[PDB]
């Protein structure tokens, strides 16, 4: 692996986040 | 209140420019010379340094670029600064360019070789947000930090001393920490690890327990929009004058200002300029962990993954030459604009409602709403 898992949110935005 | 906050954040902003202004007229650089990224972050550590020297200047010589290694009176840097501040000290000031400095770092760099060290998972490259920057940093400093940024810490706090006054450290460290949390457990949690005086591997086991939480059940931080040196300075030449018009790190100001500023970067034979404006771009919002999805949705291009991404960082070292070098124009404007926001969503859809924002919309009236059904090129910026 060595990569990301989730994503921390920058901005505010209708997203599902992924993880 | 768009008194203070707006309005006394201008004039932090006001003391970046004037100053690198003033700086720039030492070093009599050109104007080209000035919007050189390269040069204003030289300066910009010059700074920070003497606050707490000399470094890489780039030169425009008929044709190629010449790499000037200079060295400027510690105290006399210290009383330039103050100079364009009112003889003030600014703190915020420095601390801001401490920031953008760490979220270019954020981004142009992973950083697993001290994860990893520490003892936690490499994979929580997401909540690493703000590992570099220096404690130093401000209280509106710390507030930026991911919360795998304090786990680090604190791990390595107790990791060397399980192995005085360094307690109120722990508690409060602990009390950030908590307040990155939006949830009653997650909340209370936190306490149960701060109970011991003497916290071993009971703590260190159970915060990078906490620490895999917030990869689910995210908590509150702050993004903060700072851009380099020379686009205040720049802005502060071209007569904006932030302290009276106001000025946000987390509204439509900064991208407005980067809407036109004419920022230029040195960049090495095989490098990509498009891909180098991207780098730049990300480290301009604090997006370097954002869903690539919706940078890009934002941006208005593509906003490719790192390993895809042609750079391999923005300053020059020492070993490189600069006979085989030349330099490009960095392009830092956006399609529309977003709240930078602090929450990290609960309940799967989070900011139900919230949306973008076009760059005419100055005030925050109307917002859209991205359908990502698309395309796409990945979520994960590493």
């Amino acid at each position: 692996s060595s990569g990301q898992i989730s994503i921390q949110p920058t901005f505010s935005v209708q997203r599902n986040l992924p993880f | 209140n768009a008194t203070e906050i707006r309005a006394s954040v201008g004039k932090m902003i006001d003391g970046i420019g004037r100053f690198y202004i003033q700086m720039c007229t030492e070093l009599k650089l050109s104007d080209y010379e000035g919007r050189l990224i390269q040069n204003s972050l030289t300066i910009e550590r010059m700074v920070l340094s003497a606050f707490d020297t000399g470094g890489p200047i780039y030169r425009r010589v008929d044709g190629k670029w010449r790499r000037e290694l200079i060295l400027y009176d510690k105290e006399e840097i210290r009383r330039i600064w103050r100079q364009a501040n009112n003889g003030d000290d600014a703190t915020a000031g420095l601390t801001h360019m401490m920031i953008w400095h760490s979220n270019l770092n954020d981004a142009t760099y992973q950083r697993t070789r001290a994860l990893v060290r520490t003892g936690m998972d490499p994979r929580m490259c997401s909540l690493m947000q703000g590992s570099t920057l220096p404690r130093r940093s401000g209280a509106a400093g710390a507030a930026v930090k991911g919360v795998g940024t304090m786990v680090m810490e604190l791990i390595r706090m107790i990791k060397r001393g399980i192995n005085r006054r360094t307690r109120i450290a722990y508690e409060r460290m602990c009390n950030i920490l908590k307040g990155k949390f939006q949830t009653a457990a997650q909340r209370t949690m936190v306490d149960q690890v701060r109970e011991s005086r003497n916290p071993g591997n009971a703590e260190f086991e159970d915060l990078i327990f906490l620490a895999r939480s917030a990869l689910i059940l995210r908590g509150s931080v702050a993004h903060k929009s700072c851009l380099p040196a020379c686009v205040y300075g720049s802005a502060v030449a071209s007569g904006y004058d932030f302290e009276r018009e106001g000025y946000s790190l987390v509204g439509i100001d900064p991208f407005r200002l980067l809407q036109n500023s004419q920022v230029y970067s040195l960049i090495r034979p095989n490098e990509n300029p498009a891909h180098k404006s991207q780098l730049v771009w990300m480290a301009c919002h604090s997006a370097a962990f954002e869903d690539l999805r919706v940078s890009s949705f934002i941006r208005g291009t593509k906003v490719v993954p790192r390993g895809k991404l042609s750079t391999r960082g923005v300053q020059i070292a020492s070993n490189e030459n600069m006979e085989t070098m030349e330099s490009s124009t960095l392009e830092l404007r956006s399609r529309y604009w977003a709240i930078r926001t602090r929450s990290g969503g609960n309940t799967d859809v989070s900011f139900q409602g919230r949306g973008v924002f076009e760059l005419s919309d100055e005030k925050a009236t109307s917002p859209i709403v991205p359908s990502f059904d698309m395309s796409n090129e990945g979520s994960y910026f590493f």
